[PDB]
Parts: C-alpha cells; structure tokens; sequence
RNA sequence: CGCUAUUAUUGGGCCUAAAGCGUCCGUAGCCGGGCCCGUAAGUCCCUGGCGAAAUCCCACGGCUCAACCGUGGGGCUUGCUGGGGAUACUGCGGGCCUUGGGACCGGGAGAGGCCGGGGGUACCCCUGGGGUAGGGGUGAAAUCCUAUAAUCCCAGGGGGACCGCCAGUGGCGAAGGCGCCCGGCUGGAACGGGUCCGACGGUGAGGGACGAAGGCCAGGGGAGCGAACCGGAUUAGAUACCCGGGUAGUCCUGGCUGUAAAGGAUGCGGGCUAGGUGUCGGGCGAGCUUCGAGCUCGCCCGGUGCCGGAGGGAAGCCGUUAAGCCCGCCGCC
RNA sequence: GAGCCUGGGCUCCGUGAGGGGGGAGAAGUCGUAACAAGGUAGCCGUAGGGGAACCUACGGCUCGAUC
C-alpha cells in the first residue's frame, strides 16, 4: 500500500546520565533545554529540527 | 491558507492513532495531574506544560494517559484563566502595539498588523459568547483592556 | 474550504477511470459515502472497497473495473414526488434505463427503481452512468 | 469561478440578479419604458393621413446614383410634417399640392428606412381615396 | 463647534473675504491650544503677549515666537550651537 | 472619467489623450456660459 | 411569441473579440468538516374538507358526416386546511472528535516598516598658488564663457541631493513599493513540533483603511535637472525634434486630492488529473574537508522560473503556479 | 361642504429672439499627426503650451524593431 496514514518521525529515546548513572526518557526533538532531574546537568540541547544529544543511549522506543 | 497572508504552510504534528497509553511511561495518571498543578503554580501555560512533560519527563498526550485535558484538570481546582489564552495573548500584543504606536506615529505598517490582530480578537469574542465562556456583552475597548494584562 | 465530500468523492472517481487508474482512495470517509458505494456495487459498477481507520475519519480504497462513464453529485438536493421521476431522468441520463439516480428517503438510500416499486419520493443527492 | 449564487435558499439574489442584468437589453428597456410611443409622429398607428405641401428629390446613396422622387407631407392628428417616398415611375405625375394622402410605413430594419433612402420612413398608399398603384398602371383617373 | 467650515472667524460674519478669514482662523487655533513646557514637560504652555510664553503650573516664562513658542530658525540654531 | 480602453487604438481615431483634454475644456466652457 | 444558449434555473460569457472593483479588513446575507442521542419545523406516504360553471384531453350518442350540442371519465384552478405514519437529508437542542483554522516554543532567512548616529565618492560655488589663448557644443554651425585671465592642474573652505560595481534568471511586502554602515523599537511568513483550543470556517452588497507620479494649502530649503519662457540653428514654413540659459517643481515638516497600460491586460477559498530540469529558505540522510555559519549528492515541506505528454481552446497559446473536471461566494458584459 | 379668490409643493407636455457642441452629405482649403524603427518608437495618468492634426516635462507599460 501507500503512506497515507502520516507516521511521526520523531521518537523517545532512553538515556544515562554520566556523572549520576540515573536514566531518563526524553524526547528527541525537544523545544527546551532537557536537565537531569538529579544532577541538574543538560542533557540534550534544543535546535532547529532533531536536538544534540549530550548523553548515552541505551533504548530507542 | 493563512486567514490574511494566504499561504498553505504545513509545519504541523503528526500523532499516531493511538486509544490505549503506552508500557513504558513510568508515572501514572495521580502522579502525573500533581506534576501539572506544581508547573503551573510556577507560572507556566498550558502549552508550556505539555512541552516541558514531553520532553523532559517522557509524557505524550496527557488525555491519554490521565483520561481529561489539562484545563480540565487545573478547574477541577482553583487555577483556571478567567479569560481564555489565545484572546489574552492577542489582547498584550495590541496593548504593546498601541503602546510602540504612540511614538512612532507614521511607522504605517504596524497600524495594519493592529487591524489583523483585532480582526482576530473580534473572532475570538463572537465564538466565546456563543459558548458561554464570556458573558454575551463582553466587549474589547482598548481602554478597560490596559488593566487586564 | 471543504463544503461537500461526496462531490469530491465521485469527481475524483470520474477522473481517474477517465485516465485508467486501477485503484482510488478516498480520505474523508462518510456513512452516505458508504451506502452509494454500496449500491454502486450492487449495480455493478465497482467492485471491493473498503474502509481503513485512521485516528481522524475513515479512508475508502475503492477499485475500479471499467464501467463508468460520469459520475456526479447533485446540488441542491431537489426534493421528487414519486410521480416525477421522468422528467428527472430525461435531465441527468442518456436512456430511457440507464445508469440509476440515488434517492434518499425516509426508509434509507436506493436507487429510484426500488423507490418507485416501494411508492415513495425523496432527495435526490448522485447520479451515475 | 462557478456560477453564482446556485444554493437552495437563494431566489431573492437570483431574481435580482436577472432583473438588474434584464435592463441592459434594449428591448425590454424600449417596451417598458414607452419610449416609441413618446417619439412617434403616428402615435402608434399602421396608416395615417395627410396633407401635401411641396414635392422634392433626393439623392441616393452612393455607389448608387439616382433621384428618388417624395413629398413632403403634414399630419392631421397632430400637425407634425414628415417626408413619404413615391413609389412607382411617374408616380409623382399623379400628385398634386393640396391632395390628400394615405402614409404607411415603408419596410426596414428596425422599423425605420430602407437601403438607398436612407432618412425617409413612410411611403405613399392612396391618393385621394385612390391606389397609386392602379394610378401606375392606368386603370384608374383620380378625381 | 457648530460651524462645519468656519472657526474663530465666524465673529465676523460674511466680511472681508474667503482666504483671507481661512488664515485667521488657522493661525489662531494652532495658537489657542496648549503646548509643552520646556521645563516641566507638561501642555501646559500659553501666549502672554507678542514674543512671550509662560506655563501656568511650573511658572516658566520664555521668549518665542510670535504665534508659536518655537521657530525653523530657532530649531536649527539650537542644534548646530548644540553640536558645535 | 470613466475611460474605455478600445478608444486607445489608433485606427480612424485621433489620440484618446488629445481627446480627453478637448472634451475637459468644452466642459469649462458650457458651465461658465451658465454662470454656475 | 418563436427564431435567440442575443437575458442563459434547465442553459451564456469576462488573457488578447464587450466585460475581474488598484489592494486589503470586515457588517447583513448566501455557503459550511466527522460521530452519538433527541425533536419532528422543512421533506415523503396515506387519508378527510375546499379550489363555481364555461374553456382544455378522451370515448360514446343527436343534427348527412363535421364544426356544434349532450352523457361519462380525467385534467386545470400555480394552492389552502384537519388528522395518521416515517426519520435517510436539511433545520433546532445536548454531548464527543481532530484532519480545516487559530495560539505557543525552538533555531534560522529576508532592500518589510519607524527613529537616532556615523560616513563614501561625484557634482556646484568661494578663497589662494601655477600657466596663457582659446573652451564649450554640433550631422555642420552659431548663441554662450573667456585678458576683470577662461578651459586645465594643485591646496583648502561651504552646500544640496543620491547611495555605483558586488546585483542575480535573487529576496521581503495586501497592493502601491523597498538597496551605504551601526544601534534601538516594531509587523508578518516558511520550517521543526505524540505542545494548547476544539469547527472558532469561505465569500462578502453596504461601510472603512492604505494607495506611483503629478497637482493644491501653509511654512523652510534649494546643488543638479528641468514644464512655462528667453535666445541660436535647421526648414518652403518650425509655435517641434538639435544647441545655450532658465521659473514653478523635484528635498524636508503637517495636511488635501484618491487618480495610472495602478497589467499576470487572468477575483478569492477547497479537492482531483504524467512529469523533467533550474534557483531561494528550512529540515533529514550520506559522503569529502584547508575542520570553517565550509563543498558535492539524494529526499520532505514551502516559495519562485523554463520546458513539456494527455487534455483544453477560434487560434495565438495554456498545460499540478490551467486558460482542464467538480464544490462555493462577490463584481462586471 | 361644493364653488370663488388667494399663498405655496411637486411634476409631463406646450412656446420662445438667439448661442454651443454632435451627426450625416459633398468632398472644397492648410498641413502630414498614425500604420515600416512611418523617418523624433508608440500608448496610459497629471500639468503647462500651441492656427489644426499636435509639442514639451515626471512617473509607468510593451500592445516595441534592431545590434
Ligand atoms: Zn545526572
Ligand atoms: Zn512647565
């Protein structure tokens, strides 16, 4: 068949933080700065389009 | 198109067709209305809200997995606007505007972007008095509309 | 904007049987839409459509065989006795029977031929041919 | 553009609509506003009599060359003068001033004038209660 | 305002001619109006007599114009004496 | 005016311009000979 | 009356033949996305009471047949009204949805607009130094400037307008229109987005706002150009074309005028009918890299061009940026 | 409450010494504006001028030919 059913692009991933080891679900094309809830640290700053991710990726939902 | 510029731009969402929540969302729905009562405490929006839970908590589509909407949930309690976001929104954007034009008299080309966002706000108010979220002789006067911002 | 779908819906399968296409889909779904396919069907001038659910309405994937010449909607949707048939078939069709005017009534959708043995009148909304 | 308005709560504008466009025929704008009737010398009749004045001769219309013999011609319903074809050869023989004449219409476009006179409308019948064309053809003496 | 085209003219009637009252009347109501102080900054300023302006809340008193506290003249003088 | 853009050919036709400029002087004219 | 689809509901036209308001905002009106529940106003069926006769259609009968008259069956009277039944469509009332539309966040593009500050050459005049007889202009000449020292070169002072090449087949804007650099205030659009609202929409008579040049009013300024005008030439004549001068105006501040071949000579929204090759913006993915906000290739979205099959058209030509097939609204012939 | 007089309001026709442009008809006189790059490319808007077609200036369009 066709693609008529529009499907995202985009998709959630899950990451570690370095410093705490603390892992987190996010988004990967995010609009705001994404913080470890522990630390305080960024972990994927936001662009134009998909983010640059600042940390290590374990799953991709 | 566009309701003034008539242009067919396409930069919006693509959700899939979902009925059920995901497995891997941690939180659940008790967990997940405190979150926003707490960001809005804070001073954020509604749209803010969605954005901050998707992207940094790992949240989509707040309806699906607490069963209501976010305004829904903030009148549940004490924290809903009295005047809806879009006309507020609108309503400083002309405050300043009219503030900007009081000194720049001959600018010429902002008058017409006053117009277009009234124009918006007098849609707005003839679809909220049908609803019922306004009452049915609410009127916009620049005047009054100082002090609400 | 969109005002009628059913027109764009017959449009569109008047064109692309004009140019030889196999199969056609149809976006913004509707339950009057699936009836006229469905007596479209039984008169024989498709075959196999089917509905497909996307979270907005329903998409049709309609396939076409090679026995439609025109296909249109009717607006505005002229109420007929059913005694006045005649003069609406000399309007929209080329023979004396041939093709079928769709006519909805109080009792469902059908062609004119069931709506004149049945003794009623209606709207009509489509014709084909 | 689709034709407009087509909708089915939509007779005023569609009545109006043709009213409005109806007026830029000249037909219907001639009819009804009577404007024949105020510019007409017979006030709307097919023959009218008349008293002769002077005889003349115009000329034709090029690329013919010719003179076509009239008279001039004044009414009795109103005192109006106009001008009348002779037809016939030596019609204008058979006509006195000071006799009475029979006017019709002489047959063109648009109830007006023919191809090579152009500026006359009317044409001669009788002459004195007498048929010019039996006057022609001799088989007739006015008295 | 009960007049559509004349002003401070019409107390004298149908005299002395069309241009020649249109002038009056622009001249004295782009005087009678109020004007800024240039000390308190407020419209508060009005004509005393010939040539001299005084505000009536900070009480400044300047020389001016004839029938406006400021002229061409003097704008530019006070800019190239400001610049140079 | 109310201008018809077929007068702009020139073809048994002196210039539409010239034209319009006589047409605004007779109007000068007839209205002065009134008086009004 | 028809002919006449030259009044077009059926059933007409608006690039060039008559015809799209200069552009936009919006009032009434007309047209309005999908699902569920109810009502039964529109709508359909059945039955009661009315819509005089003559006139119209058919059959039979009487004057020889017929025209005519009589008997009976239908129609006409553009329809009104009393009840019963139905609920697909429209309307009315109440809930739900997210595709159309609006709001918000992010990183970017752009001569979009206003204000202030700083400059760059060139042109005109004035003051000094040098030099000496022509300069300017034309098809050819003359008026004109010049010994009170011109044209030309050098050093300085002042003034007014505009912003070259780069510059594009480019961009922004509703149109008109917008090009030196830096800073501040401000309008809109595209892209990316499991963000928010939940049909809030289209068009728009009447009304309103903006709107090249030119002209008018009031006040300032005025280098160059230049309607009017003054001269010199050409010419049979020259109220013109060419040459030398030159007022209004062209600039700024505040108003009026509301007009253009204001032209894509093509009104606006939505859906469908092969594509190819260029270029601007954003995004994704591959490779190179002097590691640069860098270069090449492909794909998605949006703008902006050139070709072209089917198709359309009187043709010229148009041809997914239709002048093709459908759903709407205004203006005009 | 007729009729008479009287003062006004509206509107169609009636008649008038004499002036202005318009249209046909003969084609008479002065020039040569337009069609070719028509011999100064043509046309729109505004303003001034001129025996006449027309000239000039600012802005615009190509329905403009050539290298
Ligand atoms: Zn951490
Ligand atoms: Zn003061």
């Amino acid at each position: 068949p066709k693609n008529l059913i529009p499907m995202p692009r985009s998709r959630f991933l899950r990451v570690k933080c370095i410093d705490c080891g603390n892992e987190q679900i996010v988004f990967s094309h995010p609009a705001t700065p994404v913080r470890c809830l522990v630390c305080g640290a960024t972990l994927v700053e936001p662009t134009g389009g998909k983010g640059i991710i600042k940390a290590k990726v374990l799953e991709v939902e | 198109a566009r309701i003034h510029a008539r242009k067919r731009g396409k930069s919006g969402s693509k959700r899939p067709p979902r009925t059920a929540p995901p497995a891997w969302v941690e939180y659940t729905a008790e967990e997940v209305e405190a979150l926003v009562v707490k960001l809005r405490k804070e001073g954020y929006s509604t749209a803010m809200i969605g954005t901050i839970l998707r992207d940094q908590y790992g949240i989509p589509s707040v309806k699906l997995i607490t069963g209501k909407k976010i305004t829904k949930i903030l009148e549940e309690n004490g924290l809903a606007p009295e005047i809806p976001e879009d006309l507020m929104f609108l309503i400083r954007r002309a405050v300043n505007l009219r503030k900007h034009l009081e000194q720049h008299p001959k600018d010429k080309h902002s008058r017409r972007g006053l117009q277009l966002i009234e124009s918006k706000i007098r849609r707005l108010v003839k679809y909220y008095r049908r609803t019922g979220k306004l009452p049915a002789k609410w009127r916009y006067d620049p005047e009054q509309a100082k002090l609400l911002v | 904007t969109l005002l009628d779908p059913l027109a764009n819906a017959l449009s569109h399968i008047t064109n692309s049987e004009r140019v030889g296409k196999k199969e056609v889909y149809i976006k913004p779904a509707s339950k009057l839409i699936g009836e006229v396919l469905r007596v479209m069907l039984e008169n024989g001038y498709i075959g196999e459509f089917e509905l497909i659910d996307d979270g907005r309405a329903g998409i049709y994937r309609v396939q076409l065989i090679g026995k439609i010449n025109k296909a249109g909607a009717i607006k505005p949707r002229f109420p007929v006795k059913a005694r006045d048939y005649e003069k609406w078939e000399k309007r929209f069709l080329p023979a004396f029977e041939f093709g079928i005017l769709i006519v909805s009534t109080s009792q469902g959708v059908m062609t004119h031929k069931e709506a004149l043995e049945k003794g009623i009148g209606g709207r009509l909304i489509a014709y084909v041919y | 553009g689709k034709k407009a308005p087509y909708g089915e709560f939509a007779g005023r504008k569609l009545k109006l609509k043709r009213k409005k466009f109806r007026w830029s025929d000249i037909r219907y704008k001639r009819r009804v506003l009577r404007l024949k009737e105020k510019s007409d010398p017979l006030e709307g009749a097919p023959q009218a009599r008349g008293i002769v004045l002077e005889k003349i001769a115009v000329e034709a219309k090029q690329p013919n060359s010719a003179m076509r013999k009239a008279v001039r011609v004044q009414l009795i319903k109103n005192g109006k003068v106009v001008t009348a074809f002779t037809p016939g050869d030596g019609a204008i023989n058979h006509i006195d001033e000071h006799d009475e004449v029979i006017i019709e219409g002489i047959g063109g476009p648009k109830g007006g004038s023919m191809g090579d006179i152009p500026g006359i409308r009317y044409k001669v019948v009788k002459v004195n209660r007498v048929s010019l064309k039996e006057l022609v053809k001799g088989r007739k003496e006015k008295p | 305002g009960r007049t559509t085209k004349v002003g401070s003219a019409g107390r004298f009637g149908p005299r002395y001619g069309l241009k020649i009252r249109r002038r009056v009347a622009a001249v004295e109501a782009r005087m009678k109006q109020k004007h800024v102080c240039p000390v308190c900054g407020r419209k508060a300023v009005r004509r005393i007599s010939t040539g001299i302006w005084q505000c009536q809340k900070c009480g400044a008193t300047f020389a001016g114009g004839a029938y406006l506290p400021t002229t061409p003249a003097g704008k530019v003088a006070k800019r190239v004496t400001a610049s140079k | 005016m109310k201008r018809r853009p077929r007068k702009w050919k020139k073809k048994g036709r002196m210039r539409w311009k010239w034209i319009k400029k006589r047409i605004r002087r007779l109007k000068r004219q007839r209205r002065k000979e009134r008086g009004l």
